[PDB]
């Protein structure tokens, strides 16, 4: 008796994390079922970099990681290697040698409310870009001008986060999209197929 | 309107502990993320802790991380800050901050009156 990876808890989770605070789940010591991944739902994006989906069953990985977050459709093109933008630079950056998969699906029926669902946030400004798989969760005000800021919001001092006003009538590009990135570590390997 | 009413917080002994609470009343916030601030006499307003209520994610600045902790009670609209091993440096006024969003999405901040806490021998 050897349990299976908790992929349903990741994909079929009731609520997803904000992109700035993307959630991560380590997947070790299990036997993964990738068949249930494809045809259990309809995804609007399924792209794998450096790995083959037919050979996933025939490969054994040491440490798998399932990152999850929510963004708008327009930004789904930033969850890939060597991409730039607000999401790729200040929220979730994937390395150039990414060896994994990126899945994403529309979620306007859960993550958008009439009048705007402002619970999902994203970072606008940082002093620097995010290293690959780095998470910044700080809420210190951003110094956007020559005048330093003293923990008080004001002229040229802005809060680093902003809310996605996800409405059910928005355009498909501005609608919420749940994203799941499967990273594959290679190094005793406790994951298989 | 909105009003953050802060209770708890008085006089403590160095090395002691203390729990502050803050209760919001008024219009429900478009976002669930709050924080505590600390203004010492002769210093600027400092960030002590911030909690995201939509998520289970907390943020503490490097000044005080392993000593203070922030929690929330969503049903009661309460937010708490427990401080342990309090030192004389911690003497200050602690303020409540409830963040909201405008139609544009830019986040602003509602403030509470603040409660004073002093750590003297």
């Amino acid at each position: 008796i050897t349990n299976l990876c908790p992929f349903g808890e990741v994909f079929n989770a009731t609520r997803f994390a904000s992109v700035y605070a993307w959630n991560r789940k380590r997947i070790s010591n299990c036997v993964a079922d990738y068949s249930v991944l494809y045809n259990s739902a309809s995804f609007s994006t399924f792209k794998c970099y450096g790995v083959s989906p037919t050979k996933l069953n025939d490969l054994c990985f040491t440490n798998v990681y399932a990152d999850s977050f929510v963004i708008r459709g327009d930004e789904v093109r930033q969850i890939a290697p060597g991409q730039t933008g607000k999401i790729a630079d200040y929220n979730y950056k994937l390395p150039d040698d990414f060896t994994g998969c990126v899945i994403a699906w529309n979620s306007n029926n859960l993550d958008s409310k009439v009048g705007g669902n402002y619970n999902y946030l994203y970072r606008l400004f940082r002093k620097s870009n995010l290293k690959p798989f780095e998470r910044d969760i700080s809420t210190e005000i951003y110094q956007a001008g020559s005048t330093p800021c003293n923990g008080v919001e004001g002229f040229n001092c802005y809060f680093p986060l902003q809310s996605y006003g996800f409405q059910p009538t928005n355009g498909v590009g501005y609608q919420p999209y749940r994203v799941v990135v499967l990273s594959f570590e290679l190094l005793p390997a406790t994951v298989c197929g | 309107e909105v009003q953050l009413v802060e209770s708890g917080g008085g006089l403590v002994q160095p090395g002691g502990s203390l729990r502050l609470s803050c209760a919001a009343s008024g219009r429900t916030f478009r976002v669930n993320l709050m924080g505590w601030f600390r203004q010492a006499p002769g210093k600027g307003r400092e960030l002590v802790a911030s909690i995201n209520g939509f998520d289970d994610i907390t943020y503490y600045p490097d000044s005080v991380e392993g000593r203070f902790t922030i929690s929330r009670d969503n049903a009661k609209r309460m937010v708490y800050l427990q401080m342990n091993s309090l030192r004389a440096e911690d003497t200050a006024v602690y303020y409540c901050a409830a963040y909201d969003s405008d139609y544009d999405g830019r986040l602003f901040n509602y403030w509470g009156q603040g409660t004073q806490v002093t750590v003297s021998s």
